[PDB]
Parts: C-alpha cells; structure tokens; sequence
C-alpha cells in the first residue's frame, strides 16, 4: 500500500551527511558533492542547534539544478521533529486577508516553539468491577464505586459525582484499560484486556487486547505541550481564534497581543515554567518579495525571538521586485549585509552519475552500466533534473516490454518521447509562426 | 451528457497493448508519439509510486493538448481523480493563488474509503427482560440481558442485547410495533418511526409511520466512499454541523474560501495515514490538469517549484500554446512557452504537431459521426480543403450548420452545395482579419 | 475597567427617518423578498383566483344572521 | 443541507440510500468545533493569557426626550436575542 | 398609459425577418437588409432550438451602426421566452465581489434553464375546531363545501399547528408527505368584521371539492439559481441581494449530477439557452482564456458575441488581434459580418423607426433625413426623427417637413461638426 | 536568553554633561550622534514639547538602530518605546493613515490608579431571587457575608458551574466570577471526585486593592472603538462578525482625550509621552508623508524618531520625484536630523569584541585583528557574524577560543555581498535573469 507520502524530488535526502568534524562525505544520506555547500550547512545547523542566536541569515546561492533546496531540505531532516522547521516560497506572502509584513511576521514565529513541562498524577488500571447507584426518578447524588487492577495492585475507589459521570459518559466497562488524571478528570481508554460475554448480540467482531499495565496504580508522569508563537497569537487574539489555527483567517494579529505574548514567554523562561525552542524559517524563491518585505526582513531579524532565516535564490544581478533597481540575487544591499552566504557549485560527471544512482535506489528501479553512462551523459548535456525524470520513464518503458533492467535502448525511447527544453525550443523555433505569440 | 461537446469523441488513447499508438482508434487520429508519450504517463499515475511529476504539453493550438489529456483522464477512469484547471482561475477574490493552486492540488489527490455498515432492522415485537434467579444485593430485580424481537418482511429474529439499551430504549421511546435499527459498530438503539400497518386513515403525521422493512434483519454490506484530500481539508474548516454559535455564525454569514493552513493539512494527513494503515482507506492520487498555464503570474509558477518538489503533490499535467511570449507579472521577460526556465526544467514536454490533410478529413469524419451527421464524400473533401486552409477547428463547426441547411432544404446528408452555403455564411478569423485590414478606417480603435 | 462614552444627542435627531402613517404609502404592495419561504405557487396561482372574495359574498355574509350552532356528536 | 461533504445528511434509516452512501472513517475525519475545543483544552487552560488593557462598555446614546419605542424595541431584540444565542456560547467560556 | 417599457433603440424589432427556409425578407418584423447576417443568425438560432450542441459560439462583426445588436435582439425576439437568453455587457464582469471567471461561470449557468415538474398531494379545508388534550393527542377537524372530516394528531403534527397559531376558520393546506402546514387566508365571518387587519391576514372562500388534493407544480430555474439556493442555509436570499460570492465547484458538480438524476427521473427537463455578451473586447486576456475552456462543458450554451473593433489592442495585454480578440478563441467560433447600409436600406429603417415612434414625415423630409444619416450616421438621423416630431409638435403641425428636420439638424450637432467646433476653440477645452 | 543584534547596547554612554564616552554602554563612536540623542532624550524626558520629528541619517550599519534602541534603554520601560517599520503602513485592514495615527496613540502612556473591588471566599449558599438575582454567602477564614448580586453574575457562577463548598473570587469592577475549586476540607469525602481542591481564603470576604494601570491612549480608542466590556450578547455579536481592525474616527479620540484630562485633573492618572521609532523611513509613500505632516503639527503627538540609509533617492508612491533621504523636502524641513559616520576600523575592532563578550567568544589578538582586516574590506556586520561560527569551529576541534585559523576557515566557507557580486557577474549567463 502506499502513503501519502510518495518519492518526490528530495525524498533521497535524508541529512547532510556530516561526519563530527562537519567533513562532508562524498555520498552519505543521500547528498552527493556539495562539500562546500554541506560543510556551510553543517556550521549553520549546529547554530540552529545551539540556539543561542537570534536572527541569523544564510543565503544559498546557485545555478538552477545545483542543490540548494536539496541543500536545505538535508537541514530539514537532520534537525528532526523536535526543533520547528517553517519552508514556504517568496509567492505565499502576497495575501488577500493580511499584509506581507503580517504574513512575515506569522511565518516567523511558526518557526519558534514554546514547549511546557509539567508532572501530573496519573492512574492506569485494568477495571475489574465498576458500580453506579443512581436515584431511580429526579435529581439525586449518584454514589458510584470502581475497582482498579495492575499485575502487582488492585484497589477499590469511592467515586464523586463528577468522576461518576465520566466513567459513564466514557461508558467504561470491566476490562477496560483506563488512564485517569486526577487533577481534570479525563479518562482515556486505550484498550480491553479482554473479550466481552459472547451470548450478547450486536455487539461486533472482537479486536485484538491490550495488555494489563504493570506496576504501581497511581503514578507520575511527565507531560509536554509544545506550541508555536503564531499558535499562541492565534488563540489570544479572539475568542474564535482556535478555529483560525485551521482555516486561517487570522486577520492582522494586534501588535499589542504580540508584545504582551513575548513578554509572557520570557517571564516564563526566567520562572522555568517553558522553554523556547528556536527554528529555522526557509523560505524558497526569496526573489519574489519585494522591496517591502526585504525592509521589513532587515528589521525583524533585530527580535530576540527572531529564528535562523535560510533563503535561497538562483538569481544573478537581478531588478528588485517592485523598484527598478538591480542588486545582486534580486535582494537589496542592506539585507544582503546582514546574511553569509553560500555559493553552490555546478556538478562534474561522478557526482552526476552519483546522483542518478542514489534516484535509482529510491525509485528502486534498476539501471545498467551503459545506461547509467548515457543517462549521465544526458544530465550533463540537458539538465539533471531531464535526466532524473527520464529514469522513471525509461524504467516504465522497460517494465512495458516485460523487462528487468533499464537498458540504453529504453533510455533512447524516453529521450525521443519526452523532451528537453532545448530541443522543445529548437522545434518551437522551427514553426514559430504556428505558436500564437513571440 | 447527451449533448455533444468538443471532445465527445474521445474515448481514450488508440494504443496497442505494446504502447505502440494507432493510427485512427479510440476516436484519435494522428499524434503517434504524443499519444505514446502519454501513454507512458498514464502507466506512471497507474504506478501510484511518484509525487510532484509534471508534464507539458506543447505545441500549436488545435494539436490535441486538451484532447490527450482527456484522453489521459479516459484511460484512468472515474476512480482516479482528475482535475481540470484554467491558469486564469487563480485570479479570486476571496484567497490567494497560492491557496487556490494547493486546493486544486489537494483535489487531485484521492482516497477510497471501504467500510462494513453492519445494522438490525425490524419492527419491535418483543421487549422482554432476561431476569436473573438471584438477585444482586438480595433485594429488588437484576437483569443481564434485555431480548428485542425484531421482525421484517420476509424474517424475524431475537437479539439477546447488553441490559445497557434499557436507557436508549428508553430515550428514543421504543416501543412494540415501532420500527427501529440498531447498529453493531456502536451498539446505539434509533427509531426509525412507527410500522405503518398500525396507522389509519384518519391519522395526519406525517413522518411517524414508515413501512415494514424488507429484506433480512440482519443487513451488512460494504460501503465505498471515494473523498479527496480537499474535501477533507474544507470539511475542517468550515465546518457544518455544530449547534455552537460558531457553527451558527459559519450559517449566517456568507461563504467565503480561506487560507487553510499547513497544520490542517498536516492533520488530514496524519488521519490519512492512520486510515491507510488500519485497512480502512486506499490513497488514489490522481492527476491536476492545468489548462493555459501560461496565464498564471511569475508568483503562481514559483510557487509551482515547492509544490512539485513536494511528496504528497499529484502528477501535474500542463498545457501551452504559446511561443516566445513574456512572463505575466514580470516586466519584458520572455520565455519559450509563456514558462519561466526554472519550472521547464521540472517538466517533461510532450510536442504535438500540426495535422496533415489526411488526419483532418479523419478527424471531420469522426466528428460528423459523433454528432449524428451524415456526410458525402464530395462535401467531406470540400470541407477538409476548407480545413486546409482556414484551421481545423473551423471545418468541425461548419457541420451541424450544413446539416441543419440541409434539412432545411430537405436532405438527409451534407452535400458539396450546403457545405458552399454555409463557407458563404460563416467567416473564419483569417478571412475576418482580411476584411478589417482592408476596411481599419470604419472599425473602431 | 473604564466607563462607557455617554453620547448626547438632540431628541429631534432620532425622528429624522420617521414618517407618518397618513404620510407614507404601503410598501408592501411591492415586497416580493418577503412571500419567500412563506408563499407557495399554489396559493398565487391555483387556490386565490378560484377563491378569491367578492363584494357579493362578503355583503351577504355580513348581512345573514349568525349560522345555527353545530350539533353535538353523535355516535351512528 | 450537508451538500458536497464527506459527511452525509440524516438518512432516515437503511431504507434511503443515503444511508449505505457514507462512512463512519469519513465523519471522523471531520471535526466539529466542539471537538476541536476539547481537543485544544490543555492548551486553552495553559497558552491563553493575553488580555486587553483597556475594557468598556460600547458607547450609549442619550437624548432628553427619545422616541419612547427605541429602547424598549431594542431591549426585546436583546433580549431575545440572548435567550437565543447565549446556550450556544457557552463552550467558549473558558476562553473569555 | 404609460408601462415601464417604453420605445427604445430596438422596440421596432420582433423577429429575424425569415421564411420557413431561413431566406431573410427585405424587410419583415422590423428587420431591414442584413440578409447574409440575418441568414446566418437564423441558422444560429435552429442550432439554438435544437439543443444538441453544447458550446457553440457565434462572433457578429462589423462597424457601428450595422445592425449587430439589432440582430441580437432579433435572435433574443425570435427565440421564445421559454428559451433561456442572458444578456450581458462586457463590462459587467469586472466584479468587486466575484473574480471574473465566477462571473462567466454564473453567466453562463444562468443560460441554461431547467424546467421543474413536482406532483404532490394535500390536504386543502377550512379549520372548524382544534381540540388538543393534556399536548400529546388531539383532533383536527377539517371541511370544505362539500365535506367534513375529523383527523388524529400526533406530536409533531400538534406542535406544528401549535407553532403557526391555526385557529378555528383558518383556510391551510397540508402536506401528506412532510406535514408542512401553510395557511392560505380565513373564512368570513359575521364576528370577523375586523376595524384593523394584519399585514398578512386575508379573507377567501372556503374551498369546494374533495379535502385531498394533488398539486402540480411547473417552474422554470437555471442552473445558477439552483446553486445559489444551496450555496449556503439561506441561499434564495442571494438571488435578490446578488451577494453569492464564489459558489464552490464541488456543489455545481453536485447539482449537475442531481440535475442529470431529475432529468433520467422524469422531474426536469433541460432548456439549453443563449448567453450575448455585447462589446466582447472589453474582455481581459483572463476572460478570454477561461471562455476558450468554458465552452467545452457538456453543460455550456451557445454564446453569441458582438464586437465593432478592427485589429486593435487585447485588454491585459500588449498584442494586436483582428476583434481584440485572440486568435485561439477566434478560432472556437464563427464570425456573421455586417454590412453597411445603402441609401435604400437607410430609408427604409428611417422609415421603421417613425412608425415605431408615430410620427408622420414627408417623402421630402425622408430623403433629406436619409441623406443626413449617410452623411453623418443612422443612429443621429433616428435621433433627429423624434427631434423633428418634437419641434412640429410645437409649432401645431402635424407632419414633419424639411424645415423642422433643418431645424433640429442645427440645434443638434452629430460628433463630427461637434469636434470641428471644439478644433475651432481648441484652446478654450481642457487638457487637449 | 538569545543573544539579538543590539544586546550589547544598553545606554547611550555619556557622561553627566552629556558629553559622549569613546566606549561605553557598548557604544563605540558616533560621539556627535551620541550627543545628540542625549539631548533628544532630555527633551521626550521634559514632556513639554509635542510632534517634534528626528531624523537618523547615515550609511548601513552606522548604529542608526542602535542609538534608537539606545535612546529607549536611557528612557527607561515605564516611557513608552513603539517601534514600527515603514512597510507596516501597508495594511490590508485599515487605511495607512489610519496605521500611523495608531502607531502615534501607542506612543503616549497613561498610569492610571484603579481600586479593584473583591469577593473572595466559599460558597454556603446560593439562592435565586426571582430575570433571577442571586443572593450569595461566602465565608473565608475572618468571617462570613452575604451579597445580592446582579443576575449577570448569576449567569457567570451558572457558567463557572459553582455550588456550595466551592471557592470563589469575584471582580466587582468586571463582573468576572472565577471558580477556583471545591474547599479543601471537603478533600478527604471520595478518592477519585475529578475536582481540584482550594484552601479556604485567609483574608476577608470584601477586599478593596488599589494598583497602578499603566495602558496607553490607543488602548482606550479600542476599547472604545469595539467594546467588549459589557458582558452582553450584542458585544460577543460584534466581536464574532466584525473581528477586523477598523478607522477610529477623531470624534471617539477627542472623547478619548477628554476623558484622559478628565482622570489627570482629578489626580488619578499620570501621562507618559513616549516615543514612535520608524525605522525604514523611505518605505513610506507620498500619502503617508503628506499625513505626518499634519499629525507631527499635533500637539498631543509624540516625539518621532525616523531613521533612513537611503542617498538621493526616488519618493516611493511618486513617479520620478527624488529627495535627498528618500524623504520629501517637506517633511525634512519638520525634522532634526542627527547623522551617523563611518566607523574606523579601531572602532570595528572595538565594536567586534564587544559582540564576541556578548556572545560568550573568547578572540585571541591575532584572530580579533583578522576579522577587523576582514571587516575593513566587505562590512562590520559580515565580520561580527563570523564570530558565533568561528567559535563552533574551534569547539569541535576541541578549542576553547578562536584562532586565526577557524576565521580563515569560516570565510572561506561564507561570503559576502561583494564576493557574491563578483561570481554572479563572472557567471552572468548561467544564473538566472
Ligand atoms: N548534491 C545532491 N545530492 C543529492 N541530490 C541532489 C543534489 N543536488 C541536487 N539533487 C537533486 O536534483 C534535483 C535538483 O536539485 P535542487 O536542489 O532542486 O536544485 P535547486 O538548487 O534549483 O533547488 C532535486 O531532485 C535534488 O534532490
Ligand atoms: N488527434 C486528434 N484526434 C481526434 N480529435 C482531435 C485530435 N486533435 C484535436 N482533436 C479535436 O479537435 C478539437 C481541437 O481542440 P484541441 O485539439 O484540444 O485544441 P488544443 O490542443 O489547442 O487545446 C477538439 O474537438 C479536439 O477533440
Ligand atoms: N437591419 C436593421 N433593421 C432595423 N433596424 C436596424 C437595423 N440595423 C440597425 N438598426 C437600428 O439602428 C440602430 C443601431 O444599430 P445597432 O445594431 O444598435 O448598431 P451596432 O450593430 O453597432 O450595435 C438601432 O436603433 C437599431 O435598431
Ligand atoms: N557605535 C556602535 N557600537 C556598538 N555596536 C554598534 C554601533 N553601531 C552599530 N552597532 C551594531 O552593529 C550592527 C549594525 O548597526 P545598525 O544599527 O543595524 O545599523 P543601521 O544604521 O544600518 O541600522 C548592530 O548589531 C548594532 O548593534
Ligand atoms: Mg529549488
Ligand atoms: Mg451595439
């Protein structure tokens, strides 16, 4: 069966492939050559890791095809899951509900988290017997009593009104494996150590069982809830505002709620109630913002609770988007003050075929010698990414024919089906008065 | 359905078994290698193993780029999602490109859903407690099951139940003779009305008394529900249902698309796969057709970068008329086909060529038959010699004017002289061209 | 916790808008949003023209005595 | 009234077809505002803290001698329109 | 007296002016020359009336004053009520509540007519007593003049009479199958001699026949009326207030499958119609873009254009297209020229036009007046007609004579002895 | 704590006659400007002057910033320090005026004393009065009392779900009734209830506290503006269907200021001037120019503080009209202008070494003159960000302090804007456009 997530672009890499020292390997995780590029990823993500310094920029910068957002999403997957990680395109600013300052300002602070740690008192138990007494007619005080088991315990609990009408609106039975949390109240079933009586009907086929827990009934454990600053923004500026961290529709958040959220959070900090958890915003295509946005870029990297900002770009010197102004890679010169920057070099021919090799163990498609020679040819000569989308081609091919290996005949067939943007323009060229505007 | 569109005729691409493309089946003609090259793309949205892969089909205009693609979408079928999209349609009011550039990508993403709804119907003929000889506690009575009769057209039969639905049975107020349905997944008592052999004449309600059931008490069946991430996605966010005075205020106030964010999304995800995993649901990731992409702006196509690079993207099938034309959005920048070279360096292009005579007599042929017209051959040559010159497009559209001439005048076939009429009637864009170059001083601007 | 503006305006201001009855005509000779959901086809089309009041039937209506008191149900 | 959703309307019983149509996966996988707020209870109690400095009543209007059917128009409007509203808005109490 | 509808620029045109073989009159229903584009409009129209084509678009070109609206609006006549025709401006897509797309798209599910049939049964009479007992039974009694009959309730049925106050004398009608309870007016009577009634109150016979009744129902809704009803809870409050935003495409793809589900049922039926979008070149690119593909649906009318542009600029862009138009989209339609008018032609619209109008010219005055309107144009000779009435009428003449025509010629200036005056004084205007 | 851009900066380093210290408060030089803002500093302290406009003037990364951040360390938290960017005018909610008046309101604070009244105590009996009052006894450790309270607060305790033998607290000013918990003596009745139990409140039942408010005239406008205080279904109405921001008319800030003059005459209430920093200056357009103006010739208005890089540049919103800031002449003749000088490369030693004890780096002189060599070619700030990597370098090579050698390997590894420009343009033709 297959998930959601499928093979993509990036889906080989899995890290930067760094050893301690931050020496890139040629081939490890997924990323080929680079090494200049990965050993700069490397120190920026031991940076982000630190978590020390707010408001840092880095710029990768390259031709098209040369491993920036392959680059970046190796940063993505070495940070993990725990630290917040926000990749948008320059594009998703440009809002019809909020200014590109608030659009700004939002991914900026999904890109912090604030992550709260606190111990609880908790019982988890297998029932054996629960009883509720209820008056038959009118309002009246249920008196209710419940027997808790774990393979070294068992206790018998006098229960309230209000953990009465728990237990019944929970409808827990005997066998059923139940987590109380003394404080709330909630009650979670996450199981039955058992079947129920078989000579009841409608009752369905019988799933698998759970376990009785072991060990002592009421125990403490440690919660964590971790949330972002845009999340805590969200909630705060309205009471509907919870149902804005699902359908946005956030509108402008005040500034006042913003201001009154970051000093909470540092009087949090210093009480050791919360700790904040810095991340990284990427932003792709950072080109298409405009000059706007790149000011209020420049001052919004000043804020302590400013994360690590990672932009790439493929420009050369290029107009400003809205200015006439040509600066170097599309960003003006007082941004490009404030951010170190990492240049991508091209491919040579091994890590070309390097490349294609690591593509055809992700697609698992099986590729031989000659092909691999003349699909690296075809890289170099077209673009690698012509050469990457030819290898599913050529293996589909392959598979038609009730085939094994992706051979150079197979190669040649997609390369005569699918086109490059060379030959697509050459042909263009060729009936450009057929096409309808030159 | 019944009325006869543009592309009526296309009923799949005419390829062998070995992807070879025929010359005339499945009413295409012509287009061997485009047909062939989707072809390959069709086994590669079969394949279900690849996320974000584009295509462009390119080539001058009336060369069958829409017409492979519904090609395409008729090789797939009616399980696989398919998404027509026109690049002007990211121009809305209420959200922006972007967000209306990942709904449509989130709609070509399918998931099937197969569930056992397994339910007892009947009319309660019986409500009877299962009294136990000893008492819990020594006094009063205790029961351990309560038995519920249940009868239909061509059945009856007795369910011994948990003494637990005596408060449901309650609650819904059942009763003998009412019609009620209990369901085994939730193990929930619903009254389906009363049994309408209990009703007179006289009586006035109107949704108390409901028929007898038929069939069996007991009725299991598997049911199938085909949803796309999309619906999921607007299902959260706006949702309908609630009796909270947000949910009131979603009623009142006027619809109106929002950004969903990526932690929705996220979520839907996450359930998705949850789905997936447990056996409930089947992921079917279809195709996003975008039709004229060449009128999206310079944002939408950089956007189109991480939305291709992503994993959970559908396989985006584009199309492009255009030469040498600029960019929308940006200041004389041109580009091969209205595409800037980052987002053609992401596709695979599909080059599609003009037609010879031959294919376009072909092809008029296929479109008379499909709209019920009977054709000569003298008047099916004048009109592929009108096609030669003029285009394509004008020779089909001149066929259900002759054929209504023609009955007009009498005649059950298009003849030489009603295709002549109507050539005589009806100008092309050239010819219309020739006519306002040669009088630019009586028209306006 | 800060108390509300107390906006003072002339009393003559409010009655601005207001018309009198003797003043105004009915507007809901033209309220056609208003039959929604209220008025049926059938009412306008097929019920009102066959049963439609005339001057004659309510005058003699108006004119003939109070009809003779229903009779008491009988069980046959 | 549900049109176009995964979540059916309410099929009378298994005698409509609307009622073999739809899912119980699909009406779990949409979640009522009601179940996002106990969803988000943890995070209510903990994460919602902001409040405005400043808090007022909305402005009231005075004039020495009113129309004598504004207020009390107004006043049954309100009022109804509590006796309406207010049950609905109680699941949001803990936010205000 | 004097109805809303008055004489306008075509009030003079009934019909296209054709013979049972679509051969154009030289001048029938108000329809003068223009044979080869009247010709070519009546072929249109057939393939309008039979419905079998979807998409189908016609371009009528040619310069101003041609007849290209004239013919529109002699397609529009020609074609029955029945027959959906929207009319639209160019103009009138550029909306600050939809995009233009939705625009287009509401335009064009608003040509396209769906034509209901529902049979339902009632129960019609005249309430005579309520008797509810203590609310969970009672009995209604129902009558009409030729019957009486005594119901028993239920909850539902005792809350519903309960909720809209039916009393004693209140002529209701009830349906069978959902119980829905509307009240048609109350019985006259003696006591009911109101000073004072309510707005909705009403007096009717009580009715005759039998106490139930079927009801048929027969009405025709488009398309864009269907998805706006169910575009939100209260969505028929939008089809007067025009605020329906953008409509959700899963809900129009919902109600073409329901549409297509009545249609196989028996209970709708499909009226195919006509969308005129006048002066297309105001059109952006966008529009013309998302036409190209909009005409492909199974679901699409036939969408009839007008334009008078030569080569000249598309909206959005920086081309040239021969209608303003591009060429892609030219290539999906066929294009009806109009011709100029002769001298003759001319005379003969002048000639429409006074008897539209009522006014009685001399043969002088007609040749004089034809002359102007080849001088200058058509539309200010038809100007100067109701002008020169105008002025007879003052001087308590009956018939228009050269000199009235002279006169108003003087008084009113057509554009071009207006532009050469403002040449003259060019200095005096603003911002030359 | 994260260490930010402008953590050194802690004061504006002048000495008490005002004179400005070569080093200190972690300012290096700008003395001139330093000076400046001190007596700019003296004058938002005297609180007697209104809308009177500064301009920071200078090239990149010559402390304009800084010394605005400075200014606001010298004034202090209670003074009021609003800082807006230029591109924050442009919002989709509200028009650009409407932004900047806004911003000129969040400038002046107010500390206003309030008396809060409170009934704090356990609840022992909870009648209803029949609309239904609510008669009310609590008990706290000191004694007992009984209160009759609006039906409002009725409907609050409904809400809280408070019967007796729960601890409560109530705000007689708000209306706001919380419910603590159940009484802890009632602790030891069941073992599993679902409650969170409260001790007894040790005071009394009625408490009277008086605090100090510190909230500013924008504060006032909104909740003036879009009311949320009377606890009524038409406020959750208007908060629910109307949740945009919106153009606060002149009419509700003239009450406004009533009001405020009203509570100072009556001695309750102090005003705080304060400050508005607009840092990205030429980010405004001619419209919002035009409009400060007028709002700086205001004499509620306070004192502005504009900081612009921009050289002889075009006046966005304006075709080709170009001025020497970016600023039009106008609004220049309405401004002081302080300007800031090129630093030394002493200075950007001095000013390097401050940020590596900021940060915690330890820089041998070797390394600290290599980067102040670096700093001298390219800028400032690309050598101060050198520092945190350089020092990442050392640690995993088991160093406890930079060397020569890590800078030389972390500028190999990084560029800068000027490198950058040079690959791009020896590679024109293979990036792209
Ligand atoms: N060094 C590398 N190692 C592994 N895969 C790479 C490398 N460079 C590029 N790729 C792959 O080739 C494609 C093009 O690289 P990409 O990073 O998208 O280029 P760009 O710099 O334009 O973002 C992607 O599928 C990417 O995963
Ligand atoms: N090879 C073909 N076989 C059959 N019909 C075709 C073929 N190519 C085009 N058509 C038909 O001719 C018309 C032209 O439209 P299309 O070719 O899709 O234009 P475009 O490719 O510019 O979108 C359509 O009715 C299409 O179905
Ligand atoms: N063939 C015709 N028969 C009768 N009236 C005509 C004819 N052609 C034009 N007219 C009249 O002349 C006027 C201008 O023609 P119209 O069709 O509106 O111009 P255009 O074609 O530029 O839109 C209108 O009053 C119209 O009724
Ligand atoms: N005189 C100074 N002493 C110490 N640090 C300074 C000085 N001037 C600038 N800096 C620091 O150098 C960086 C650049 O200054 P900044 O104020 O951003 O310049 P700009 O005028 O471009 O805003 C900031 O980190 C700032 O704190
Ligand atoms: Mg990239
Ligand atoms: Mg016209």
């Amino acid at each position: 069966v297959t998930r959601i997530e499928r093979i993509g672009a990036h889906s080989h890499i899995r890290g930067l492939g760094l050893d301690d020292a931050l020496e890139p390997r040629q081939a490890s995780q997924g990323m080929v050559g680079q090494l200049a590029a990965r050993r700069a990823a490397g120190v920026v993500l031991e940076m982000i890791r630190e978590g020390k310094i707010a408001g840092r920029a880095v710029l990768i910068a390259g031709q098209p095809g040369t491993g920036k957002t392959a680059i970046a999403m190796g940063m993505a997957q070495a940070l993990g899951p725990d630290t917040p990680f926000t990749a948008i395109a320059g594009s998703e600013i440009f809002s019809l509900e909020m200014s590109k300052t608030e659009a700004l300002t939002q991914a900026f602070r999904r890109s912090i988290g604030v992550r709260i740690k606190e111990e609880t008192e908790i019982i988890e138990g297998e029932v054996v017997e629960i009883q509720i007494d209820r008056p038959a007619t009118g309002t009246g005080s249920k008196v209710g009593k419940l027997t808790l088991k774990t393979t070294e315990m068992e206790t018998i609990y006098d229960l309230g009104t209000k953990m009465i009408e728990s237990l019944t609106k929970d409808k827990v039975q005997a066998g059923d494996v139940i987590t109380i949390d003394k404080a709330t109240g909630k009650i979670s079933k996450l199981g039955r150590s058992f079947t129920r009586a078989r000579d009841y009907d409608a009752m369905g086929s019988q799933t698998k069982f759970v376990q009785c827990p072991d060990g002592e009934l009421q125990k403490r454990k440690e919660v964590v809830h971790t949330v972002s600053l845009h999340e805590i923004d969200v909630i705060n500026s309205r009471t509907q505002g919870f149902l804005a961290l699902f359908s946005g529709d956030t509108g402008e958040i005040k500034s006042e709620v913003r201001e009154q959220i970051n000093a909470k959070v540092a009087e949090w900090r210093e009480e050791g109630k919360a700790e904040i958890i810095p991340g990284v915003l990427f932003i792709d295509e950072v080109h298409m913002l405009d000059i706007e946005s790149f000011s209020f870029l420049n001052r919004a990297l000043e804020s302590d609770m400013a994360p690590v900002l990672i932009m790439a770009t493929n420009r050369g010197i290029t107009r400003i988007r809205g200015t006439s102004y040509q600066s170097p890679h599309g960003i003006p010169i007082d941004l490009l003050d404030r951010l170190l920057i990492v240049s991508t070099t091209p491919y040579s021919e091994k890590d070309t075929k390097q490349i294609l090799r690591i593509r055809c163990e992700e697609e698992d498609v099986e590729m031989s010698e000659d092909a691999y020679t003349v699909l690296t040819r075809i890289g170099l000569e077209t673009s690698l990414r012509y050469a990457i989308q030819l290898i599913t081609a050529a293996s589909l091919v392959c598979r038609k024919r009730k085939g094994t290996e992706v051979q150079v005949d197979d190669i040649k067939r997609v390369y005569s089906l699918f086109l490059d943007e060379s030959r697509s323009t050459q042909y263009m060229k060729e009936y450009q008065d057929a096409f309808l505007f030159n | 359905t019944q009325r006869i569109a543009s592309h009526s005729h296309v009923k799949g691409l005419g390829l062998d078994e070995s992807g070879l493309a025929k010359q005339a089946a499945s009413g295409l003609v012509g287009q061997e290698n485009a047909r062939e090259a989707c072809g390959v793309i069709v086994e590669l949205i079969k394949s279900k193993k690849m996320a974000g892969r584009a295509v462009l089909l390119a080539g001058p205009p009336g060369t069958g780029k829409t017409a492979l693609a519904l090609a395409i979408a008729q090789e797939l079928g009616s399980k696989v999602p398919f998404c027509p999209m026109v690049g002007s349609e990211v121009y809305s009011t209420e959200i922006k490109k972007t967000e209306v550039l990942m709904e449509n990508f989130r709609r070509a993403i399918g998931l099937r859903i197969k569930e056992t709804k397994e339910v007892y119907e009947g009319e309660v003929t019986e409500l009877t407690p299962c009294e136990t000889e000893n008492p819990m506690g020594g006094y009063g009575k205790t029961i351990s099951h309560v038995i519920i009769g249940l009868k239909t057209a061509k059945g009856t039969k007795q369910l011994k139940l948990d003494p637990s639905i005596f408060e449901s049975l309650q609650k819904e107020r059942v009763e003998a003779g009412d019609v009620i349905y209990i369901e085994a997944n939730s193990g929930a008592v619903k009254r389906q009305g009363r049994c309408d052999t209990y009703a007179t004449e006289f009586d006035l309600e109107a949704e108390e008394y409901v028929p007898l059931p038929k069939g069996d008490v007991h009725k299991k069946k598997e049911i199938i529900q085909d949803v796309t991430l999309h619906d999921l996605d607007v299902a959260n966010a706006r949702p309908q249902g609630g009796q909270d005075i947000l949910s009131m205020m979603g009623q009142l106030m006027k619809p109106k698309k929002t950004e969903i964010t990526d932690k929705l999304r996220g979520e839907i995800n996450k359930v998705v796969n949850k789905y997936i995993d447990q056996g409930i649901a089947e992921l079917v990731p279809g195709v996003l057709f975008v039709d004229e992409v060449h009128m999206l702006d310079i944002e939408c196509f950089t956007y189109l970068h991480r939305a291709l690079e992503s994993s959970i993207a559908p396989i985006v099938i584009f199309a492009s008329n255009r030469g040498n034309c600029v960019i929308r959005g940006t200041e004389d920048i041109t580009s091969p086909h209205g595409i800037p070279l980052d987002l053609l360096d992401r596709v695979m292009i599909i080059r599609t060529m003009l037609y010879t005579p031959q294919e376009m007599k072909q092809i008029i042929k296929i479109r008379a038959q499909t709209e019920g017209i009977n054709i000569s051959e003298e008047a099916l040559n004048h009109l592929g010699e009108i096609g030669t010159k003029t285009t394509l497009r004008y020779s089909v559209q001149l066929l259900t004017p002759a054929n209504l001439l023609a009955k007009i005048n009498g005649k059950d076939s298009i003849e030489k002289e009603h295709v002549e009429e109507i050539s005589e009637l009806f100008y092309d864009a050239k010819s219309s061209a020739k006519i306002l170059a040669d009088q630019q001083d009586k028209y306006m601007k | 916790i800060t108390p509300g503006i107390c906006f003072s305006t002339a009393s003559l201001v409010l009655r601005a808008t207001d018309v009198h009855p003797l003043q105004r005509i009915d507007m809901g000779r033209f309220d056609l949003i208003g039959l929604e959901g209220r008025v049926s086809r059938y009412e306008a089309d097929t019920f009102l023209p066959r049963h439609r009041l005339s001057r004659r039937v309510l005058l003699e209506v108006a004119t003939a005595p109070d009809p003779p008191p229903r009779p008491k149900p009988v069980k046959m | 009234q549900p049109v176009a959703s995964p979540i059916g309307p309410r099929s009378p019983g298994p005698s409509h077809p609307t009622f073999w149509t739809y899912t119980e996966a699909a009406h779990r996988a949409v979640l009522f505002p009601q179940q996002r707020l106990d969803q988000l209870s943890e995070i209510i109690e903990r994460f919602i803290f902001v409040m405005p400095p400043v808090e007022a009543p909305p402005p009231s209007l005075h004039a020495c001698h009113p129309p004598p059917w504004l207020a009390p128009r107004q006043a049954a409007f309100q009022e109804q329109l509590a006796s309406e509203l207010w049950p609905r808005a109680r699941p949001l109490h803990r936010i205000v």
